[PDB]
RNA sequence: AACGAGGAAUUCCUAGUAAGCGCAAGUCAUCAGCUUGCGUUGAUUACGUCCCUGCCCUUCACAC
C-alpha cells in the first residue's frame, strides 16, 4: 500500500494507493508534474500513478526481470523515466509514447 | 386561454379552417364577432413565428 | 512473464450486503412472496394446513404458498454463484414487507422449520446467528431502489416477453453495472408485479418455468458468464 | 375530461 | 499613463498581516481562491448557479427563503455549505460546515491544481439531470435549471456523507473526491451515476 | 464464504415474554411486573374512591 | 476637543458600540487589536468592511469597539456593522461628503447589512 | 457638481483636490509639457485636457482611464467646453 | 446533441399534474421556432430548458 | 440474556421555521414521573396547482 499524507499533518491521508500485492520499495513524485507519482514494486512492475485518478495506473511499466528498487526522473525530459533492477541493466521509458517497453 | 395552449402547427391548422369557413358567406356572417376575436388573438400572440415562415402557400391564405 | 499474486492461501470473498453498492452483483428479488402470520400459537398461513382460516380472512387460498418461497431460497442460496460471494438475494412480500437475506444465512432443508423461522422474522424484525455475531436475516425498509446498487440494471421474468439467453445477456451488459431479477414466486398472476422499478422484462424459455426453476436457470448463466464455476 | 383548447385541438 | 491614488505608504499602528492587505487587493473565498477566472461552461444553469460577488467566508446570514426564487442568487459555496449539515446530529452547525468545505477546497487544489471553487462549478453542471419522470406508470417531462442546482447540489452532498458514514475517510476527503470524479465527468461520483440512471429512465419512458 | 445457522425459537409467541437464561432473573421480574400493576390500580382505585 | 464619533451595530442581542476618533489606524475591539477577534474562521467577515475601502481611509483615525450580549457570529456581525456606520459618519462629520458618498456606494453594494440592521421580525401568516 | 478642482500643471501633471476638504484626490499624469486646458462635462464622466506638447487627453474620470489620445498639428493654448452639447475648442498655435 | 429554449411563456388553466407546469419555449437556435414543453420543477420566464428531443410535443399529463 | 439508530402503517411540518444546546423560574387552575419561560447555533425543500382527495361559494359609465 501505497500512502499520500501532507506534510507536516500526519494525522490526515490525503490518499491510499494499492499498488500491488507485493512489497512497495520505491514511491517518489515525479519532479517536473506534480499530479503523477511513481511506484516501484517487486511486482517488477513500475507503475505510474495519478493522484486525481487512484484506481488505476496512468502507466505501467514492464520488462524487468528482477527486483525495481531504483526510480530516477530526467531533469529536463519529462516524459524519460530511468528504473534500475538487479538485473544490472537500467532501462529508460517514454511515457509520451505506449510505454511498457524500454527504448 | 385556450388558444394559448395550442402548438403552432394548429394554428396553421386554425388559418386553414378561418380560409374555408370564408367561402361560406352563411356561416361567416352568422359567427363573424367570434371568428374576429379568435383570428385576431392567434396572429397576435405567435406573430414572431408567423412572420418567419417562407411558406407561399400561407401567404395567400392570409390575402 | 507476470509474476504470482504474493500470497496464495485461498481467502473468503467478502460477503457482499446493502451497505457496498460498487461491487458487481447478481441480485434476486422473490417478488410476491406470500408470508404472513396468524394466531390459532402464530404460524405462517399455509394453503393446505390452514385453508379454513383463510376464509375467515377471506384470502383466497391459492395465493397462499410460502413453498415456493422455500423452494427459491434453497436453490438461490445453495447455488455456487452464492458461495462465491456474488450473490444476494431480497424478498418482498405480498403485504408489503421487504426482507435482506444475508448470502451467509443457511435456512433450514426441512418447510416445517423454515415457517418457523418466518414467524420469527416477521415478529422479532431480525434474526441472529447461533453465534450472535451477524444479522442474518433483516427486515429493511421499502422502496427496494434505495438498497440495491447505484448503478444496475433490472429485469423481471415474463412468459410473454421474447426468449433470451441469460449467457448473452449478462456478458453484453457493463462490468461496473449489476443485475437484478425481479422473480415471481407467486403460483399464478399477472407479470405487473415489479413494473414500476423495472425498465424491460425478458423471457427464458419458450416453455413455462417454475420460480425455483427460473431463478436457477439466470444463476448457471451468470456463473458461465463470469465462470464463477 | 379534456378541457377547453384540447377539445378545440381534437375539433 | 498614470493615475496615482495615494502619495503615503499606509502602516497602521494596529499590525495587519501582509495577506490581509494582498486582500485588501482583491476580495477571495478564504483569501485564496478568485472568482475572477471562474464561469459557468452550461448557459441554461447561468442565472442560477451565483459565482459573480466574492466573498471572503461562506457565512452570509442572507435572508433567501423569503420569495420564490432567491436562493438563486445565494452564493454557490454558501448552498454547499448549508446542505452539508444534515442528519439531524449536525443540525444548526454552520462553522463545522464551513471548516469542511474549507478543507476539502484545500484537498482539492491539492490533487488537481485547477482553482477548486472552478471545480465545484463543474461538478454542479455535470451532475445536474437535464431530464426526469413523473408517476402517471412514468412519462418523461424536462427539469428546470433551480431544480437542476437543487438536485446536484443535493446528490454531490449526499453521496459524500454516505461515502464516508462507517469508513476510515472523512467527510472533507470524500467530498474532495465527489466533487473531483464530477467535475471529470467519471461514472465513479455518486451523483454522476444517479444522473445518469435518472436520464436513462427518462429516456426508456419517453 | 462463510456459513451460519439462523437462531429461533420453535413454536415463537410473541406476546409471551422471551424466555431467559436464569430461572429466579425471570422470577424476580416477574414478581417486579406483578408488582407495579397491582400498585398501578390500587392507586387509581383510591384516588376515585376519595374523588 | 478632538473629533469623535460614535456609532452602534446591533445583531439578536449582541451590541456594539464604535467610537471613531482621529487618530494613528490603531482598530481594537474589547481592548485588543482586531486580529485577535474570534472565532478566526469568521475573522474575514469583521474584515470585510477596511478591506472594501482600503486600509488608507483608516489611516488617519482610531477606532475603539466594545461588544457585549449574543454569541459569536452575532457579535462578529455587530462589530461589522458599527465599523461601517462609524467610518460613514466619521467622514460626514469632519471629511468631505463626497467620499462618504463614495464609503455608502462600496458598503452598498457588496452587503447592505453593514450599514441598515438585518432584524428577523415575525411576520403572521 | 462643485465637490472636485482640477489644477493643471506647467511640469505636465493634473491633480484633483475636493473643495469641501481641500485633500487631494488624485493625480493623472499623461502630458508632459504645460497643460493649458481642462474641462469635464456636466456628467463628470469624461475629462479632457490639452497641452502645449500638442496632444489631446481624453479620460474616464469615475474609472481613471484612458478612452483616448488625439495629436493635434500645433501646440494648443486655450480650451473652452460647451457642457450643453459636448464640444470644445482649442485656440492652436497655428 | 441536446438543444437549448427558453422559456416565453408559463401556460395556465392546463389542466396539468401537481408539480408540473406546462410551459411555451423559444429554441436559441432559431429564435422563430417554438415549443410546447412539460417542466418538473419550479419555472419561470427566461430560464433555458435542455431538449435531449426537440420533436416531441407536449401532451396534457392529468 | 439484550442490543448495533429501529418494519408495515400512521402523524406533523414553510424562516429566525425544522433540528441541536444549555440557563433560570415554579407565579391561587395544571405541573416536579414534570411545566413554563429565556437566550445560543440554525438549514433542506415548496411558496405553484386545482390533476387527485375533501370543505366551500355562485348560476351608475366604458368594455364584456
Amino acid at each position: 500500500l501505497v500512502s499520500v499524507y501532507d506534510s507536516y499533518n500526519p494525522r490526515t491521508i490525503l490518499l491510499s494507493i494499492n499498488a500491488s500485492t507485493h512489497p512497495t520499495h520505491v514511491t517518489k513524485f515525479h519532479t517536473q508534474d506534480n499530479k503523477i507519482l511513481a511506484t516501484a514494486s517487486d511486482d517488477r512492475v513500475t507503475r505510474l500513478w495519478d493522484i486525481s485518478n487512484a484506481y488505476e495506473p496512468q502507466l505501467e511499466l514492464t520488462g524487468a526481470t528482477d527486483y525495481v528498487r531504483t526510480l530516477s526522473f530526467i531533469p529536463a525530459a519529462p516524459h524519460l523515466v530511468a528504473t534500475g533492477s538487479y538485473d544490472g541493466l537500467i532501462r529508460l521509458y517514454d511515457t509520451r509514447s505506449s510505454g511498457s517497453t524500454p527504448i | 386561454d385556450a388558444l394559448m395552449v395550442m402548438p403552432f402547427s394548429y394554428v396553421l391548422k386554425f388559418l386553414k379552417f378561418i380560409d374555408t369557413v370564408m367561402q361560406n358567406k352563411t356561416l361567416l356572417h352568422s359567427h363573424l364577432p367570434l371568428i374576429c376575436k379568435n383570428l385576431f388573438f392567434i396572429i397576435k400572440f405567435n406573430h414572431k413565428e408567423l412572420v418567419s415562415q417562407k411558406n407561399e402557400e400561407l401567404k395567400l391564405q392570409i390575402n | 512473464q507476470k509474476a504470482l499474486p504474493a500470497s496464495l492461501v485461498p481467502q473468503a470473498p467478502p460477503v457482499l450486503t446493502s451497505k457496498d453498492k460498487i461491487t458487481k452483483r447478481m441480485i434476486v428479488v422473490l417478488a410476491m412472496a406470500s408470508l404472513e402470520t396468524h394466531k390459532i400459537k402464530y404460524v405462517l398461513l399455509n394453503c393446505d394446513d390452514h385453508q379454513g382460516l383463510l376464509k375467515k380472512m377471506g384470502r383466497d387460498i391459492s395465493e397462499a404458498r410460502p413453498d415456493i418461497t422455500h423452494q427459491c431460497l434453497l436453490t438461490l442460496l445453495d447455488s455456487p454463484i452464492n458461495k462465491a460471494g456474488k450473490l444476494q438475494v431480497y424478498i418482498q412480500t405480498s403485504r408489503g414487507i421487504l426482507i435482506e437475506v444475508n448470502p451467509t444465512v443457511r435456512i433450514p432443508r426441512t418447510f416445517k422449520r423454515f415457517s418457523g423461522l418466518m414467524v420469527q422474522l416477521l415478529h422479532k424484525l431480525s434474526i441472529r446467528s447461533v453465534n450472535s455475531e451477524e444479522k442474518l436475516l433483516k427486515v429493511i425498509k421499502n422502496p427496494i431502489t434505495d438498497h440495491l446498487p447505484t448503478k444496475c440494471r433490472k429485469v423481471t421474468l415474463s412468459f410473454d416477453a421474447p426468449v433470451i439467453r441469460v449467457q448473452d445477456y449478462i456478458e453484453k451488459l457493463d462490468d461496473d453495472e449489476s443485475i437484478c431479477v425481479f422473480v415471481g414466486a407467486m403460483a399464478r398472476g399477472k407479470d405487473n408485479f415489479a413494473d414500476e422499478y423495472v425498465d424491460e422484462k425478458v423471457g427464458l424459455s419458450n416453455y413455462p418455468l417454475s420460480a425455483s426453476v427460473a431463478c436457477s436457470k439466470f444463476c448457471h448463466g451468470a456463473e458461465d458468464a463470469w465462470n464463477i464455476l | 375530461s379534456l378541457k377547453a383548447g384540447e377539445r378545440l385541438m381534437e375539433a | 499613463f498614470e493615475v496615482v491614488e495615494e502619495f503615503t505608504p499606509v502602516v497602521l499602528a494596529t499590525p495587519i498581516p501582509e495577506e490581509v492587505q494582498q486582500a485588501q487587493t482583491e476580495i477571495k473565498l478564504f483569501n485564496k481562491w478568485s472568482f475572477e477566472e471562474v464561469e459557468v461552461k452550461d448557459a441554461s444553469l447561468v442565472d442560477y448557479v451565483q459565482v459573480r460577488q466574492p466573498i471572503f467566508v461562506a457565512h452570509t446570514a442572507g435572508r433567501y427563503a423569503n420569495k420564490r426564487f432567491r436562493k438563486a442568487q445565494c452564493p454557490i459555496i454558501e448552498r454547499l455549505t448549508n446542505s452539508l449539515m444534515m442528519n439531524g446530529r449536525n443540525n444548526g452547525k454552520k462553522l463545522k460546515a464551513v471548516r469542511i468545505i474549507k478543507h476539502t477546497l484545500d484537498i482539492i487544489n491539492v490533487l488537481t491544481d485547477q482553482n477548486p471553487i472552478q471545480v465545484v462549478v463543474d461538478a454542479i453542471t455535470n451532475t445536474g439531470p437535464r431530464e426526469d419522470t413523473t408517476r402517471v406508470r412514468r412519462q418523461a417531462v424536462d427539469v428546470s435549471p433551480l431544480r437542476r442546482v437543487n438536485q446536484a447540489i443535493a446528490l454531490l452532498t449526499i453521496g459524500a456523507r454516505e461515502a464516508a458514514f462507517r469508513n476510515i475517510k472523512t467527510i472533507a476527503e470524500t467530498l474532495a473526491e465527489e466533487l473531483i470524479n464530477a467535475a471529470k465527468g467519471s461514472s465513479t461520483s455518486y451523483a454522476i451515476k444517479k444522473k445518469d440512471e435518472l436520464e436513462r429512465v427518462a429516456k426508456s419512458n419517453r | 464464504i462463510p456459513t451460519h445457522a439462523p437462531k429461533y425459537e420453535e413454536n415463537f409467541n410473541p406476546d409471551k415474554k422471551s424466555y431467559d437464561p436464569d430461572r429466579t432473573r425471570s422470577e424476580i421480574n416477574k414478581m417486579k411486573a406483578q408488582l407495579k400493576k397491582e400498585r398501578k390500580f390500587t392507586m387509581k382505585e383510591i384516588r376515585k374512591d376519595a374523588k | 476637543a478632538v473629533p469623535s464619533v460614535q456609532t452602534f451595530g446591533k445583531k439578536k442581542s449582541a451590541t456594539a458600540v464604535a467610537h471613531v476618533k482621529a487618530g494613528k489606524g490603531l482598530i481594537k475591539v474589547n481592548g485588543s487589536p482586531i486580529t485577535l477577534v474570534e472565532p478566526e474562521i469568521l475573522r474575514f467577515k469583521v474584515y470585510e468592511p477596511l478591506l472594501l475601502v482600503g486600509l488608507d481611509k483608516f489611516s488617519n483615525i482610531d477606532i475603539r469597539v466594545r461588544v457585549t450580549g449574543g454569541g459569536h457570529v452575532s457579535q462578529v456581525y455587530a462589530i461589522r456593522q458599527a465599523i461601517a456606520k462609524g467610518l460613514v459618519a466619521y467622514h460626514q462629520k469632519y471629511v468631505d461628503e463626497q467620499s462618504k458618498n463614495e464609503l455608502k456606494k462600496a458598503f452598498t453594494s457588496y452587503d447592505r447589512t453593514l450599514l441598515i440592521a438585518d432584524s428577523r421580525r415575525p411576520e403572521p401568516k | 457638481c462643485g465637490n472636485f478642482g482640477f489644477i493643471g500643471s506647467s511640469n505636465g501633471s493634473i491633480t484633483i483636490y475636493n473643495m469641501q476638504s481641500g485633500i487631494l484626490r488624485k493625480k493623472y499624469k499623461l502630458h508632459k509639457r504645460a497643460v493649458t486646458g481642462i474641462s469635464l462635462d456636466g456628467m463628470n464622466r469624461k475629462m479632457v485636457s490639452c497641452g502645449l506638447d500638442g496632444i489631446v487627453g481624453f479620460y474616464d474620470f469615475n474609472k481613471s482611464t484612458l478612452l483616448g489620445k488625439l495629436k493635434l498639428d500645433a501646440p494648443i493654448t486655450a480650451m473652452v467646453y460647451h457642457r450643453s452639447s459636448d464640444l470644445f475648442a482649442l485656440a492652436l498655435d497655428d | 446533441p441536446v438543444t437549448l429554449a427558453k422559456v416565453i411563456k408559463v401556460l395556465g388553466r392546463t389542466g396539468s399534474r401537481g408539480g408540473v407546469t406546462q410551459v411555451r419555449v423559444e429554441f436559441l437556435e432559431d429564435t422563430s421556432r417554438t415549443i410546447v414543453r412539460n417542466v418538473k420543477g419550479p419555472v419561470r420566464e427566461n430560464d433555458i430548458l435542455v431538449l435531449m428531443e426537440s420533436e416531441r410535443e407536449a401532451r396534457r399529463l392529468r
